[PDB]
């Protein structure tokens, strides 16, 4: 009799995927069973809701039942645990017959497609068809050959456009009943939240798909850590293979390092509703695989949520199982760049975690650390070391966690931005933002003090004042408007250097024409640089400055930094950044 | 002329 198929069903709310699950649950006697962060589903049960599938489809009940999971953060956390582990055997994709495809089905496709998941599609809210006519819990099958050709068409229409929209985002798909192959194929079960239709339909298909597609060792994952009023942090858990006994010595993954504690208790909620309030929870001395299941202990105030857990046995070594669950971290640990310029990144469970850092790694956004849980001054303190080396990335992306209102008020000092959300749309939106309202700045102040190199030889003076118009020859590199023209002249002992501004370049003409720029080699003709007067005296020409001093475009350290960032990407060539190596010897610039 | 090499951390 081995372990219970788990079963993730997720979904917006419009979709009406949680009154799908109450539809699902459906108590009205042992009864149902409301596990912690899940409901269980006994083979009993289902037999019971599926027994109108006998019309259509042979029965099979070779599982003890069913582990249902409802919520789409715990399919987030489901996914958590992620390509390591697959928390889920399969899931349910609920979408509302209405309105097909919506942002977020799209997203959750995507992102089943990646773990490689397998997963079923809920077309839910067929009550609403137009001229449905309702056969509460039924099969769909029977309901839909008791419908109008009306109700026929209107449902063949939106349900092949539906499928339609799905090809569209790369998936063939079909009613669960039509498919040639389940493989490389999607089936589509049609429900009603409301009636209840289909869901006896949804529930054979489940048992279908696991069963065959689809233990001693202990698999254990955490979904939640929780504050619970008489047993300090508690770790909510889902227990897929083995026992858990109270007084269990148990290793999981904690934002520390490795957590290594022993089971005070094994809680599950009460049966009666009126004994719980004396009662409370239930306390267990061991729990078998296939059930949501509340450990109290002792050190699990850091622990990581999406981590695995494990039983230490008498034979097992603890340091080496200590070095087993954190290997999930440990992985995503060592990608980041540590000892380089990067954003630092925080999030809710392992999951959400790994699928930020896999979407920046294919953005090409560097990372300096990760981070879990709530955000504190500590972890702010990560990205500070970035204001001087890397200011753009002197900001932390998170995902789906609180920030202490002293590390938000201390970000505040500094120019840290946090980033908080629960999809990356608005930590890309407002991280390519930022970077691009921080360019936006960089580039005015950028222009002013950046400088391209070049080197003029003068043919000949055509006005030595009001303006100064000098006819050169670019010798080097790109003379253009808006560069400053200087002499640098040592007088032959005493003085040992010098810079002359003559002014900076409004206007050049070669050939007749106004040009906005001449690089070496674009004419032979010479060109005529009018200068505007810098401020302060100009040099005098002939006395000061005269046609045989070679002139060069002034540049500085400020000159020469402001080049590296922002006005770097495209606009430098190689000759240019060799021209600055040779203007720095003239200058005297280290 | 011998036109690499060089880099940009240095200056």
């Amino acid at each position: 009799d081995l372990r219970s198929p788990i079963c993730c069903i997720l979904g917006h709310v419009d979709t009406g995927k949680t009154k799908l699950l109450d539809k699902i649950r459906q108590t009205n006697a042992g009864g149902i069973t409301q596990q912690i962060g899940a409901t269980y589903f006994p083979i009993d049960a289902i037999k019971a809701k599926t027994k109108v599938m006998a019309e259509y489809e042979k029965q099979t009940f070779d599982v003890p039942g069913l582990l249902v999971i409802d919520t789409p953060g715990h399919e987030s956390f489901s996914n958590l645990r992620s390509r390591g582990s697959s928390l889920c055997n399969i899931a349910i994709l609920v979408i509302d017959i209405m309105h097909g495809l919506e942002q977020q089905t799209i997203e959750s496709i995507k992102l089943l497609r990646d773990r490689k998941a397998p997963f079923v599609v809920a077309l839910n809210k067929i009550d609403r068809l137009y001229d449905w006519k309702a056969i509460p819990n039924n099969s769909f099958r029977d309901s839909f050959a008791k419908q109008s050709r009306a109700v026929q068409e209107e449902f063949q229409s939106r349900y092949s456009k539906i499928q339609l929209e799905l090809a569209e985002q790369g998936l063939n798909s079909e009613l669960y009943f039509q498919n040639k192959n389940m493989s490389k194929y999607v089936s589509i079960v049609p429900t009603s939240a409301v009636t209840g239709e289909g869901v006896p339909d949804l529930l054979w298909l489940l048992l279908e798909l696991t069963q065959k597609r689809m233990l001693s060792h202990v698999e254990a994952t955490i979904l939640e850590v929780k504050v619970v009023e008489g047993f300090g942090t508690t770790i909510d858990v889902i227990l897929s293979n083995g026992y858990l006994r109270e007084g269990d010595r148990i290793v999981l993954c904690g934002m520390n390092g490795p957590i290594v504690t022993n089971i005070r208790a094994l809680l599950t909620p009460q049966p009666l509703r009126e004994l719980r309030l004396k009662s409370e929870y239930v306390h267990h001395k061991e729990v078998k695989a296939a059930l949501g299941v509340k450990i109290a202990a002792n050190d699990l105030e850091k622990a990581v949520s999406g981590s695995r857990l494990l039983v230490v046995g008498p034979e097992d070594d603890e340091d080496e199982l200590m070095d087993d669950v954190m290997d999930d971290l440990t992985g995503l640990l060592d990608s980041v760049d540590t000892t380089g310029k990067g954003v630092v990144v925080q999030a809710s469970t392992l999951g959400s975690l790994e699928a930020l850092l896999d979407f920046l790694k294919d953005m090409k956004i560097p990372v300096m650390s990760i981070g879990l849980g709530p955000v504190y001054k500590r972890d702010v303190m990560k990205a500070s070391t970035m204001l001087e080396k890397a200011p753009e990335y002197a900001v932390m992306l998170c995902f789906d966690v609180k920030v202490d209102k002293e590390a938000e008020q201390y970000a505040e000092q500094e120019g840290i931005k946090i980033f908080n959300a629960d999809v990356i749309y608005h930590l890309f939106d407002s991280f390519t933002a930022y970077q691009e309202k921080l360019l936006e700045e960089r580039r005015k102040d950028f222009l002013d003090y950046a400088i391209f190199p070049c080197v003029l030889q003068t043919l000949q003076i055509i006005n030595k004042r009001g303006p100064m118009i000098i006819g050169v020859d670019v010798l080097e590199g790109t003379l253009r408007v808006g560069t400053p023209i200087c002499a640098v002249k040592t007088d032959p002992t005493t003085k040992e250097r010098q810079t002359l501004i003559l002014g900076k370049v409004i206007s050049l003409e070669i050939n007749h024409q106004p040009v906005q720029e001449v690089k070496k080699g674009q004419t032979a003709a010479g060109v005529a640089v009018r200068l505007e007067d810098p401020s302060g005296q100009q040099p005098i020409w002939g006395r000061h400055v005269d046609e045989n001093d070679t002139l060069y475009s002034l540049v500085s350290r400020r000159s020469i930094d402001t080049l590296k960032d922002k006005a770097f990407r495209d606009q430098v060539a190689r000759s240019d950044w060799l021209l600055l190596k040779k203007l720095k010897v003239v200058f005297g610039i280290e | 002329g011998e036109d690499e090499e060089l880099d940009i951390d240095d200056i």
